[PDB]
DNA sequence: ACACACTCTCCAATTCTCTAA
DNA sequence: TTAGAGAATTGGAGAGTGTGTTTTTTTTTTTTTTT
């Protein structure tokens, strides 16, 4: 009932918004995704705020006053889809090519009615019935910078924030398969030949059964209306749930979520466990119809998506622009890229170079292999540490969970087998059972860490045995019958027997595993705490500096930060190094003198087990990820005599 | 209850046979017990309550423990089953 | 259910458009109406009984 | 409906009634009332309705010439043998277990320092006939707890946790707080028990962490025990009953227990010791300072030469002042001491 | 309707006699307005009652008894004078039609009307009311409409409307239905604008009464409270809080036709204006404590005098008492560039004789600490000692709860192997994580611990090693940075001073209190809590190369000479006398560690290694 | 109301017991214990059902009986014997 | 307040009848 | 034989009124404390 005044009035933002898409250039930079557009090349249209940021700018120091369009449109996002949406189909060019028109069903009704409104004479529909695009915001640069920059966890959203587009971080909890969604309605009358539109927005709606057209009144014609799906016009649609990360929990309390929508070309860019920063439009949902009158003023919220940054960049995403290629370039023309790379891991802990290479050589890994017949061969690889207490196990095991995109970690003391591989569980209160894939699952196509690995029950211990050679999991229970895929390499640690290692005993007595899990490992390293005046003061000059200074003590090395170290991997695992038969009775050679040393000397104290045929595998894999750093084409014996002696330092520890 | 009918309730005066005895549970053995030692079923839950006739006689089949009788021990021994329950068979 | 049962309520797509259900929706179930039954598992009735 | 109304072999019946104003808030659970109320139906088959009643009625620290009582008894010169003498009257000897049962039921001193250090108060003894003098004793004291070893619940004595989610119930140490509790059988104590007792009685606490569980619960009691090992150290006082075969005895119970079949009262005994709990809380003298630290290093130097702990000293230390207590003496001295290490010969 | 004004006009009057109102009006609003041009404080005001009823008694008892009467326009008088005040030009759309005033809460001498959940009674409806006890429920926070503004398409005209509910205002109106409006009064379609729009936030909890009043183990009683705008989320469950508010009813309590018959009664709550904590830890500094603190600091033996302040009636362990302070003080955690995490919080065990003061002493830190758990090691599991899963939901345990603190483990030894190791990670890692069927999470836990054992023999035998003494592996033995040995050593002069010792400790009497009554120099404990805190909050000590000098061959010399010595020596001994020295350099409140620190750490860590000094 | 059901004596072999309700007025309340081993007489009676139309499909009536009766010291000759 | 089921009322569309050219 | 003026019977347009709606097992996988 009653009016206010306000500052804003929305006809110069039109013109303004009218001017900014056909004036702004970095032709000018919008009328060519408009021309894509009509060409019916491209279905969305993403806008950047930093673009208008610089269009102000740059009026303003031509000495002419503009209105901040930029916090005008942060702080009522709503409204500004529905201006920019109608300044585009003002301005939007005809096509430069040919389209094959007749495709369109809208067209040739369209056409068909507008003849008939022709020839009775000798707004029609919705606009939104012919809108081809989308369209989204892109929030401001922070370095350029506003709140849309910033991120929130999911406790800071407070009420004043609705309307606003604003930025959230935290972890996906479930997504919902696609269905679609009603945009705008078509019916068609029996009697008359008529059609008639009905626009829908709300979460629900009643169907037109009165034709009240006004010729069709007159004529006294009461026909009656039908659906038609050939002539609607549907959208994409898809829900998600948001949830802030564990580490940002205050005490005592229980973690919050936020549900987020997605509709468009958007859809099925988010996945459950991605660490994210979803950015988009925080708004009310009103409740409708009889429930509207006793539901109260308490209202239901959410999230519409507008654009989405993930922190870390998947393998497969990986696509060799020049921009990569020129950083690339540095460390190939640089040079002896294996030294520096091993080098690069973990800077803060002192030595340990032969440990740090075979870590590097498990986040290369192998080449998959798949024969005629059907026969697949594991293609990666597996490592485990053994040593004493107290000699940076944990430290580089954790260290090494921070460069790989996809990982896990987790304790041998605090995991259940079950929750390790997959869990039936019976969720729901419908009494409804649901399979939900554990830790080894979620590590899929990624490194998955498990740390304290004795302590771990040795029932339990049993179901890694069939993800680790065939990369996949399956189960039989109640109501479910199933196979997952679980692709993912293991990487582990232990203490070996009695805790500190017993020399009294041979190495197998201390190890303590089974031999059918001893032999799924590609390498196990041993590791001996033995003191050394000379090694010790060296140690603790280069940890007491660390503690002084936050930073390595160098001199000479410089190390790569972790994304350049990324690129490089990650431009790594595209190659497929294939063998010759050249190193191929190298190794064939080599591998008869290893099981015939494992016969000689199976009753002595130097004993390790016996070799298996997948030693030969684990010395294929070597080579190849070795073959795979120097970004070669072709395995070279050079690799293959690097892969043996990477095995055979392993055991040295034993000799103090 | 869903009060629908059990196996023993079927074989009322009737052959009930039951394989492999010695792989079930205690907490059955004793209501098979129950039942054998009265001829006769009882229910009370859920605010009902009914009694019912069990007029059938048992036919079992069983395991030696180790899979192989031994000769040095007596059938007690040698059957997983307690005494009670093998006081009531008329023939082993 | 859906017909117009005195004292109840309203409770894979039915049948609709008639008289009696209004804007309701109507389906069925099959079950089977028999006529008779026969099964197929003192001295002196038995000896009667037999031929 | 009153329990000796019922019909055999049936449960009571029951009714439900609404109170206003002055009459809310009159009663509690388990009392016998009488009601004066209007009978009538609301509502909540075919035309029935529930009764109920609207009620119109319902019916259901010490004096000065008490505490002159208590106080001749204070300045009588034999006062601990005429209690000794009323406790347990029927048993025949053991004067030393009578002894060592009025300095449980009196008590030491609780005192709190200016480093938040707390010192405790209670006493604890056990026995090694034994049957009667706990019964005796849940009789006199004026709140007491009876249970035998395995519990009353799966909390045993101590507590534990149960079992749907996780929930903690208490034994019978966390309901005896504030008074004194006896065990009937202390050999028959539970696994978990035998190890909870230890926090049990030294902290005066018990403290569980499982199951998302985690909190501690109070133990402030004196513990009384008998049976028939390490676990000897925790009391006070230990000692061992011991019987007599007099027939006149036997003869004089018979004839008592025929005539059911055909000095100090209990509660006076318990109204003075209550007062005496209330009005005193007696410190040591210097001369029982000196006398208790050269006894403590004369039994050390002659085991030395041949333990004692300053555990057991904080515990003679304790008898002392309970026997101080009876006397309404607000210092202890010499004469307490004395007494005090020769009632120590437990062995 | 007349009468609205007037009680404006005399807290008009009120408002400008008593002055300090107006500075924190002022002072609020210039604080906000500083950091907008580059968090933001509430709009609210605390006023004690005692200068409203000095001031006017009329007043006083019409805001006492009759709130929903005097309330409203006192608080409109509050929002004009900080209006009249001068405020920031050029407000933004949402400014303008914000629909947000200032709010006022209360202090000081309730007198009849300070209560308890059991004692609130029908009599005191429409009254202000104080209550105190636990939180045992909290909803869920919900946004709430108040307002909502609308845009003519044709016309160019802002519109708006206003909503109410029974919850929202102390006076009594027409409920509103919370439809959004589509159309103009002249036929227009509207549109609606939100972010010119306003919602408020909204929380529902619960109160019961404190257990230590419960009567003869009846049931205990509880009232829900309401909650909005600024004071949502300051509570949580298991918080002793005192609550001031409105106490009012609602509904229409049956008689709106239902088959009750009109036996139920009417539904009631508090409607929060104000919420206060209850101490049952934190302390904050007067300036005369900073000066006490810093002149303190100059002492040569400052070490000492700490040391020996800590649990005076104990005596003897010199050694553990400064070792319990350096603890108390603590390291400094450090985070690298690239992620990494270098550990700070240091962990002490002791194990010795009976009745060596082992849990006595134990027992002083919980009284002490900022933030203690205790418990017994045969009393708690690892689940439980770490995490735990309910419904799916994670559970935390004990080492979670004591995030930044310290963790006291009573009867170490009786703890079984199967819970011990669930330990080994949250000692360096200090982190927990959980892989079970439908979970997986990491959770924090930095705290520090200290315990207490048994030897494996009963008392320790010199004559076998101590590894046979001490039944533990090494690696986790490992883990605690000082590992301490008591024993009862039978001797005259340490028999008798000890004995005199405990006989003058037990002749205390407290200060208001006649004899049988029942209930150097040392600093006070409750001034060490506030040395303490100010310490660990205020220095952080760099390290320096004179230190480092001391460090390196100190560790180099330990490792390497053979010796009987009573614990592995790892990697991990660098870190503890790192720690050590930083620890005591912060006791010194020094900005730079330096060489007597690093000698003093030195020296007390060679005497609980090696056994002698 | 009472529910009442077939003394297993009674039943045929193989076959679940069935049951009946039946309804005690003014004089009659109280006169029976759940256990006992009980006669009746009294009129069989039916009536109208809504819930028993709706989940069967078919215009089927639901029965009740109404009791009108219900059925389950020494002398001098033997105190003298 | 928002779709439905059911009731009530008035008005004009329609067919039937009579009269005269 | 056409047609036009007057009367009687019927249909359904449409206006009105009242109404209803939100909201003890038994079997099977998994974690946890208890003997
Ligand atoms: N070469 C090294 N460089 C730097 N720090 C080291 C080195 N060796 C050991 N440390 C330190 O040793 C400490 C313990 O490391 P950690 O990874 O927990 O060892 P660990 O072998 O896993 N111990 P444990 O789990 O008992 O076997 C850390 O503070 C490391 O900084
Ligand atoms: N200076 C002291 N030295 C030893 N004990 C003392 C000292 N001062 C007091 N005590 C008392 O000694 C008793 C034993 O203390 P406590 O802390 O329980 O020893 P403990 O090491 O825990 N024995 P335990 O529980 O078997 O491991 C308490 O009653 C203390 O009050
Ligand atoms: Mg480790
Ligand atoms: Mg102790
Ligand atoms: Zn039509």
């Amino acid at each position: 009932l009653p009016s206010i005044q306000l500052p804003v009035d929305y006809n110069n933002l039109f013109n303004e918004i009218t001017d900014f898409l056909v004036t702004f250039k970095q032709g000018p930079k919008y009328m060519a995704m408009l021309q894509k557009v009509a060409n019916r090349e491209l279905n969305s249209v993403i806008i950047d705020l930093d673009d208008i940021l610089q269009y102000q700018n740059e009026k303003f120091l031509q000495g002419t006053q503009a209105d901040d369009l930029v916090s005008a449109i942060q702080q009522n996002a709503n409204h500004f889809t529905e201006l920019f949406c109608r300044a585009i189909d003002n301005n939007m060019p005809l096509p430069t090519k040919e389209i094959d028109y007749k495709d369109d069903v809208l067209d040739v009704i369209l056409n068909q009615r507008r003849l008939r409104n022709e020839r009775m004479l000798s707004e029609l529909f919705p606009p939104n019935l012919t809108r081809r695009y989308f369209l989204y915001f892109k929030p401001l640069s922070q370095n350029c910078a506003a709140i849309s920059s910033k991120p929130l966890s999911v406790r800071q959203i407070k009420g004043d924030f609705l309307g606003q587009l604003i930025t959230v971080r935290g972890i996906i909890t479930r997504v919902s398969d696609v269905k679609p969604a009603v945009e705008v309605i078509a019916y068609t009358c029996d009697q008359c030949g008529y059609e008639v539109f009905q626009e829908v927005n709300s979460r629900t709606f009643t169907p037109l059964s009165e034709c009240t057209s006004e010729e069709c009144s007159q004529n006294q014609t009461k026909g009656q209306l039908f659906m038609s799906t050939r002539a609607s016009k549907f959208s994409a649609f898809q829900e998600c749930k948001i949830q802030e990360l564990s580490q940002q929990v205050p005490v005592g309390h229980i973690p919050r979520s936020l549900n987020i929508h997605v509709n468009g070309t958007l859809v099925r860019s988010l996945s459950p466990g991605d660490i994210v920063d979803v950015t988009g439009i925080f708004l009310p949902a009103p409740y409708t119809g009889f429930k509207a009158l006793k539901a109260g003023l308490l209202t239901e919220t959410y999230l519409e998506a507008q654009f989405v940054r993930q922190h870390k960049k998947k393998f497969a995403s990986f696509s060799l622009t020049s921009d990569v290629e020129e950083r690339v370039m540095e460390l190939i023309t640089s040079g002896d890229v294996y030294n520096r790379l091993a080098k690069s891991i973990a800077p803060e802990i002192y030595g340990n170079l032969d440990v740090k290479k075979a870590l590097l050589l498990l986040l290369v890994g192998g080449v998959d292999k798949r024969v005629g017949d059907g026969m697949k061969i594991r293609g990666d690889i597996n490592v485990c540490l053994m040593g004493d207490p107290g000699v940076a196990k944990s430290q580089l095991l954790k260290a090494i969970c921070k460069i790989s995109p996809r990982g896990v970690y987790t304790t041998g003391k605090g995991s259940s087998g079950v929750g390790l591989t997959a869990a039936v569980m019976k969720d729901p209160v419908t009494d409804e059972m649901i399979l939900e894939g554990g830790a080894l699952v979620l590590a899929d196509n990624g490194i998955c860490c498990i740390d304290e690995f004795d302590k771990m029950d040795e029932s339990d211990r049993t179901a890694i045995h069939e993800v680790m050679e065939q990369q996949t999991i399956s189960i039989s229970k109640a109501g479910i019958n199933t196979t997952l895929n679980a692709r993912t390499s293991i990487l582990a640690a232990a203490n070996p027997l009695y805790g500190r290692y017993n020399p009294r005993l041979s190495p197998l007595d201390n190890i303590n595993l089974p031999a059918a899990l001893l032999s799924r490992f590609d390498i196990l390293f041993l590791m001996l705490d033995i003191p050394s005046r000379d090694d010790d003061e060296k140690l603790a000059e280069h940890v007491t500096y660390v503690h002084m200074h936050n930073k390595q003590p160098d001199l000479d090395f410089t190390p790569v930060e972790p994304s350049k170290m990324r690129e490089y991997i990650a431009y790594a695992k595209t190659k497929r190094p294939v063998m010759s038969e050249a190193v191929n009775d190298y190794v064939v050679q080599a591998y008869i003198r290893l099981r015939q040393d494992s016969k000689r000397e199976m009753d002595s104290k130097f004993s390790f087990g016996q070799a298996t045929p997948r030693t030969l595998l684990g010395i294929i894999r070597l080579s190849q990820a070795l073959a795979k750093l120097r970004l070669a084409d072709m395995v070279d014996i050079d690799d293959v005599e690097e892969a043996l002696r990477l095995v055979r330092v392993s055991k040295e520890s034993l000799y103090q | 209850v869903v009060i629908e009918a059990g196996a023993l309730m079927l074989a009322d005066n009737g052959i009930c046979c039951i394989d492999e005895f010695d792989k079930m549970d205690i907490s059955d053995q004793v209501a098979i017990h129950e039942a054998m030692e009265q001829q006769t079923i009882s229910i009370a839950k859920a605010g009902i309550h009914a009694t019912l006739n069990a007029r059938t006689s048992i036919l079992a089949a069983a395991n030696p423990v180790g899979g192989r009788y031994n000769r040095k021990l007596s059938l007690r021994g040698n059957l997983n089953m307690t005494a009670p329950i093998m006081s009531r068979f008329d023939l082993f | 259910t859906q017909l117009g049962l005195p004292g109840v309520k309203p409770s894979n797509s039915g049948v609709t458009g008639l008289r009696s259900l209004g804007v309701r929706d109507l389906t069925y179930k099959i079950s089977f109406l028999a006529c008779h039954v026969i099964s197929i598992g003192d001295q002196e009735v038995f000896l009667n009984s037999l031929s | 409906e009153i329990p000796e109304l019922v019909p055999v072999g049936e449960m009571p019946r029951n009714l439900t009634m609404t109170c206003d104003r002055y009459l809310t808030n009159k009663v509690i659970p388990g009392t016998r009332v009488t009601i004066v109320g209007i009978y009538s139906i609301y509502n909540s088959g075919v035309a029935i309705r529930t009764p109920y009643i609207k009620i119109l009625g319902i019916q259901s620290m010490f004096t000065e010439e008490e505490e002159e009582e208590f106080l001749q008894l204070s300045r009588n010169p034999k006062l601990y043998e005429i209690l000794t003498n009323s406790i347990a009257p029927s048993i025949f000897g053991n004067e030393d277990i009578k002894k060592a049962i009025v300095c449980l039921l009196m008590g030491g001193s609780k005192k709190i320092l200016p480093d938040g250090m707390r010192l405790r108060g209670d006493i604890n003894v056990l026995l090694l006939a034994k049957s009667q003098l706990l019964k005796f004793v849940e009789k006199v004291s004026p709140i007491a707890v009876y249970t035998s070893g395995k519990g009353s619940s799966a909390a045993g004595l101590t507590a534990s946790v149960q079992r749907r989610e996780f929930y903690l119930e208490g034994g019978a140490m966390v309901l005896a707080d504030g008074g004194v509790v006896c065990i009937d059988e202390f050999d028959k104590m539970r696994d978990e028990d035998r190890v909870a007792i230890h926090e049990a009685m030294e902290q005066q606490t018990i403290s569980i962490a499982k199951a998302g569980i985690t909190t501690v619960l109070n133990s402030r009691t004196s513990v009384l025990a008998a049976a028939n090992t390490t676990i000897l150290s925790r009391f006070d006082m230990i000692f061992i009953v011991k019987d007599d075969h007099n027939e006149e005895r036997d003869i004089s119970i018979a004839n008592h227990v025929i005539n059911i079949h055909t000095e100090i009262s209990i509660e006076k005994m318990k109204r003075y010791i209550t007062y005496c709990r209330l009005k005193c809380a007696p410190r040591l003298s210097p001369q029982a300072a000196e006398k208790l630290s050269s006894n403590f290093v004369t039994i050390r130097k002659q085991l030395l030469i041949n333990p004692i702990t300053i555990r057991q000293l904080e515990a003679i230390i304790r008898i002392t002042e309970s026997l101080a207590k009876l006397e309404l003496s607000p210092i202890a001295q010499e004469r307490h001491v004395d007494e005090a290490i020769r009632l120590f010969q437990a062995s | 309707d007349a009468v609205f004004g007037d009680r404006v006009r005399r807290f008009q009057e009120f408002l400008d006699t008593f002055t300090s109102y107006r500075d924190s009006v002022r002072s609020i609003q210039v604080y906000n307005s500083n950091n907008a041009a580059n968090n933001i404080l509430p709009h609210r005001i605390i006023i004690s009652l005692d200068d409203l009823r000095e001031f006017d008694r009329s007043f006083w008892s019409g805001i006492l008894v009759e709130p929903a009467y005097f309330i409203p326009p006192a608080e409109k008088a509050l929002t004009d004078l900080a209006d009249s005040m001068d405020d920031v030009p050029h407000p933004n759309a949402s400014a303008v039609s914000s629909r947000h005033p200032w709010k006022l809460s209360f202090k000081g001498s309730f007198g009849a009307h300070a209560l308890s959940p059991r004692t609130l009674t029908a009599q005191h409806l429409n009254k202000l009311v104080s209550v105190e006890g636990i939180v045992t429920k909290t909803s869920l926070v919900r946004p709430k409409l108040i307002r909502s503004v609308h845009y003519a398409a044709k016309t160019g005209r802002f519109h708006y409307r206003d909503y109410t509910d029974a919850t929202t205002t102390l006076t009594t109106r027409i409920p509103t239905p919370a439809i959004y409006p589509t159309e103009d009064t002249e036929g227009n379609k509207l549109t609606t604008e939100y972010g010119y729009s306003t919602f408020i936030d909204h929380q529902r909890i619960t109160v019961q009464e404190m257990p230590e009043m419960a009567p003869a183990g009846q049931l205990p009683r509880s009232i829900d409270v309401i909650l909005d705008d600024d004071l949502v989320d300051k509570t949580k469950p298991g918080d002793r809080v005192n609550v001031v508010g409105v106490f009012k009813s609602l509904g229409a309590g049956g008689m709106n036709q239902s088959n009750s018959n009109t036996l139920i009664g009417f539904k009631t709550l508090i409607l929060g204006n104000t919420v206060y904590p209850l101490h049952a830890a934190r302390q904050m500094l007067t300036d005369f404590d900073i000066r006490n603190i810093n002149k303190l600091s100059k002492k040569k033996d400052i070490f000492d005098i700490l040391s020996q302040s800590l649990a005076p009636s104990i005596y003897g362990h010199d050694h553990i008492k400064k070792a319990i302070l350096l603890m108390l003080m603590g390291g400094v955690e450090k985070n690298l560039e690239n992620g990494s995490h270098l550990r700070g919080d240091i962990n002490i065990l002791m194990v010795g004789d009976p009745s060596t003061a082992k849990s006595q002493l134990l027992r002083f830190v919980l009284n002490t600490a900022s933030l203690a758990i205790a418990t017994t090691g045969r009393g708690s599991s690892g689940v439980g000692l770490t995490a735990a899963v309910t419904t799916r939901r994670l559970e935390a345990g004990a080492m979670v709860l004591a995030d930044r603190g310290v963790v006291c483990i009573d009867e170490f030894d009786k703890m079984t192997d199967v819970d011990r190791v669930a330990i080994h990670e949250v000692m360096e890692q200090q982190t927990v994580t959980i892989a079970k069927a439908g979970i997986h999470t990491t959770l924090n836990a930095r705290c520090s611990v200290i315990a207490a054992a048994n030897p494996v023999f009963g008392q320790y035998d010199v004559n076998r090693d101590p590894h046979q003494n001490i039944a533990l592996p090494d690696s986790l033995l490992s883990r605690f940075d000082l590992l301490f040995v008591v024993t009862d050593d039978i001797n005259e002069i340490r028999d008798r001073s000890i004995s005199e010792h405990v006989l003058r400790t037990h002749r205390y009497l407290p200060p208001g209190y006649l004899e049988g009554e029942p209930v150097p120099k040392l600093v006070t404990i409750p001034f060490l809590r506030k040395y303490v805190q100010y310490a660990k909050e205020r220095v952080i000590p760099q390290l320096t190369q004179e230190a480092i000098n001391v460090i390196v061959k100190n560790y180099t010399d330990l490792r390497n000479d053979d010796n009987t010595k009573k614990s592995p020596i790892t990697a991990r001994t660098l870190e503890t006398l790192i720690r050590l020295a930083t620890a005591h350099a912060k006791v010194r409140l020094s900005k730079t560690v330096n060489k007597v620190d690093a000698k003093v750490a030195a020296n007390l860590l060679r005497f609980a290694l090696l056994g002698e000094d | 109301r009472v529910t009442l059901q077939e003394a297993p004596g009674t039943v045929p072999p193989g076959r679940l017991p069935r049951h009946r309700e039946v309804i005690l007025l003014a004089d009659l309340v109280d006169v029976s214990k759940p256990g006992e081993e009980v006669e009746v007489t009294g009129i069989y009676k039916n009536n109208y059902d809504g819930n028993l139309n709706a989940k069967n499909g078919f215009p089927v009536f639901a029965t009740i009986i109404e009791a009108n009766s219900i059925k389950r010291s020494w002398t001098e000759e033997e105190e003298r014997e």
